[PDB]
RNA sequence: CGCCGUUCCGAAGGGACGGGCGAUGGCCUCCGUUGCCCUCAGCCGAUCGAAAGGGAGUCGGGUUCAGAUCCCCGAAUCCGGAGUGGCGGAGAUGGGCGCCGCGAGGCGUCCAGUGCGGUAACGCGACCGAUCCCGGAGAAGCCGGCGGGAGCCCCGGGGAG
RNA sequence: GCGGUUCCGGCGGCGUCCGGUGAGCUCUCGCUGGCCCUUGAAAAUCCGGGGGAGAGGGUGUAAAUCUCGCGCCGGGCCGUA
RNA sequence: CCCGGUGAGGCGGGGGGGCGAGCCGGGCUCUCGCUUCUGGCGCCAAGCGCCCGGCCGGCCGGGCGCGACCCGCUCCGGGG
């Protein structure tokens, strides 16, 4: 009725959402970063066994794009075990290592055996 | 850069529950703490703006 | 009965004091450009001076000639998109088992039915843009002697033909119960625009001045004369 | 302490118990007390002899 | 090809306490979420720019061939979240009148209660509150003198080698 | 000083004590001064205050609310020789 | 067409009101628009008038207007 301020500003129209005729792609992309690719093979070094028999922790090379939760979640789908927590570094040669340490009702050791590591 | 030193000075917003800062080039004589006037009618006085 | 507690309030609205109230300051908006550029062109239209030929444009019907004009011709309208389709099946049941008068639409329509002195009454709208579309008609159909007015809205001619916009329609025929309401709009339009023609096109419109510059005009000048008065006394 | 520490302290820690406490000194808390005071009771007398004027004119 | 320009020739806000109309759900009691309308709204310039500037919060011990304030042991701490965010404590729990009782107190009504201490500086464990506004911190050079605390050095003794 | 597989955070005894001093050196905290026709960043971010729109319960099974004490969950990415 | 200012915030004209002047109480010459003592405070309306809704004249809650004069064609100035 009345402008009280001498601004006039763009006023807010309606944006409708989108509903599309067809989707651009016709499938959505398959996971590409599943458990089975987020651990490619466990470390069988010497420092590899210590960890096993000190630390409770397994070695593993995992993918390089693959994250701690992501490590954490397909070590536990994979072999059934309980993670405690997960370090992670990229080595020299651009592979990723994940130090996976197990709950502490977990043996390491019992499980490099399952694993076939020991 | 400049010789002259600055007067920092405040003001009433008229239409707006607000205090304005002004940055004037500070006339010789005037001290903080001071009012200062400005307009049409303000008095002859040393640090007031008038016509 | 009153309670003491309540009281007036007041505030004082004088330089210094309180703040200013939320007053109305339209009229000092800073408007989106495109609505300053149509308002500065309405201002220029009057500032400018505007020859005869557009000028003759801001002349119109008044609205009650303009509304007996828009009766008589809304009982003309041409057929929709929709009721043509029957006509059209009516005439397949009947070839199995004339054409009434109608309003003429469009400027070229129109202009051919002038030329040809086919046109009873020609409607023009006041604000057709480009001017040039139209801006002749108003010569011509005097020189033709084809009875011409000038309505307010391409909308109104828009609406009667079923379109958003018309320039100007024509009729060329009425049927006979609708022959008095034609002569009587007829007569009263010739006036006002075919027999005014001389003076319509030697009229030109606009250059005025602005409401403070024409008060400042007024002001200097009521001085001389209240001092041309006090020469006296 | 560093003024991302404020968060985390409690209000106590932060102010005092006073009008404008923990913004405002205590001696310019007075003195505006006084002056807000003695200002406003100027404009009574000045608004009573603007009154009484108007009345003998 | 592009260039200038960075607030300058711009309808530059996609946000919100709250209110009203509906729609959906759930620990369906009533609350969320959600759509619209009303109301409110300066920031005034996208963005980039520092491994020496600003910027919350981690330390002691042990451990390897090579890593450690990152691993292990121990002891902590910041930020964020949870209202199915749980338990304490605070708000909080008082007084008048009328009955009963020797009293301790117990009942019925009527009122209060968004904490308290100090003359003060200010203190106490919290100690409601939005738009809006004011302010503080981040946030300030170089040089001199003097003082306090540390580490180191020095001096006099006890041990142990 | 004792043991072991003897490549064990191996196990034991004792000790880890009492004073002085300084324009000393280094660091730091603070007070006070001098110099400038030189006056020696900004922002993210955090906080307090002013106001009082509101909300909370009717004396209890108390409410709104709490920057208080505990307790519960999490902290991804890249660098690191 | 150009320049300056601003978050384009009260511009022009008229009305209304106040102090003065002066002609024989009224009309006008004509001016003014409510802040100057102090290193406070100052928004998000009080009041009034008129309508309306819900519940049981009484409670609870809304809308409008005045307050905050009206009409106007360039935001306001400076150039041109
Ligand atoms: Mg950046
Ligand atoms: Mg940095
Ligand atoms: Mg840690
Ligand atoms: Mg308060
Ligand atoms: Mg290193």
């Amino acid at each position: 009725k009345i402008r009280t301020s001498p601004t006039f500003r763009r006023p807010k129209t309606l944006r409708l959402r989108r509903q599309p005729k067809y989707p651009r792609k016709s499938a959505p992309r398959r996971n590409k970063l599943d458990h089975y690719a987020i651990i490619k093979f466990p470390l069988t070094t010497e420092s590899a066994m210590k960890k096993i028999e000190d630390n409770n922790t397994l070695v593993f090379i995992v993918d390089v794009k693959a994250n701690k939760h992501q490590i954490k979640q397909a070590v536990k789908k994979l072999y059934d075990i309980d993670v405690a927590k997960v370090n992670t570094l990229i080595r020299p040669d651009g592979e990723k290592k994940a130090y996976v340490r197990l709950a502490p009702d977990y043996d390491a050791l019992d499980v490099a055996n399952k694993i076939g590591i020991i | 850069g400049r010789g002259a030193p600055l007067a920092k000075v405040v003001f009433r917003d008229p239409y707006r529950f607000k205090k304005r800062t002004e940055l004037f080039i500070a006339a010789e004589g005037i001290h903080t703490g001071q009012f200062v006037y400005c307009g049409k009618k303000a008095q002859l006085n040393i640090g007031n703006v008038l016509p | 009965v009153v309670n003491p507690l309540f009281e007036k309030r007041p505030k004082n609205f004088g330089i210094g004091q309180d703040i200013q109230p939320k007053r109305d300051l339209t009229r000092f908006v800073k408007w989106p450009r495109y609505i300053r550029l149509q308002r500065q062109r309405a201002i220029l239209y009057k500032r400018l001076k505007v020859p005869p030929a557009i000028n003759q444009f801001t002349q119109v019907l008044d609205r009650q000639t303009a509304t007996q004009l828009l009766k008589l011709a809304h009982k003309y309208r041409p057929e929709t998109k929709q009721e043509k389709k029957q006509r059209l099946l009516a005439r397949a049941e009947k070839k199995a088992a004339k054409r009434p008068p109608v309003l003429r639409a469009g400027v070229n329509t129109v202009t051919t039915l002038v030329e040809n002195k086919k046109a009873q009454l020609v409607v023009i709208a006041h604000d057709v843009d480009p001017i040039e579309l139209v801006v002749f008609l108003p010569a011509l159909c005097r020189k033709m002697g084809v009875p011409y007015c000038i309505l307010k809205g391409k909308a109104r001619l828009g609406r009667l033909v079923h379109r958003k916009t018309c320039t100007t329609v024509a009729f060329t025929q009425v049927n006979s119960e609708d022959k008095g309401a034609l002569a009587k709009l007829v007569e009263a339009i010739r006036t006002n625009y075919n027999d005014r023609y001389d003076e319509i096109r030697r009229h030109w419109g606009g250059n005025v001045l602005g409401p403070k510059s024409v008060a400042r005009i007024a002001k200097l000048e009521k001085a001389k004369a209240k001092e041309l008065a006090t020469k006296l006394g | 302490v560093r003024p991302k520490v404020l968060m985390r302290l409690s209000k106590t820690k932060k102010h005092v118990s006073r009008a404008y406490g923990g913004s405002m000194c205590a001696k310019c808390v007075r003195d505006r007390i006084k002056r807000a005071f003695l200002i406003e009771e100027q404009k009574i007398v000045v608004k009573v002899l603007k009154a009484q004027a108007q009345s003998q004119k």
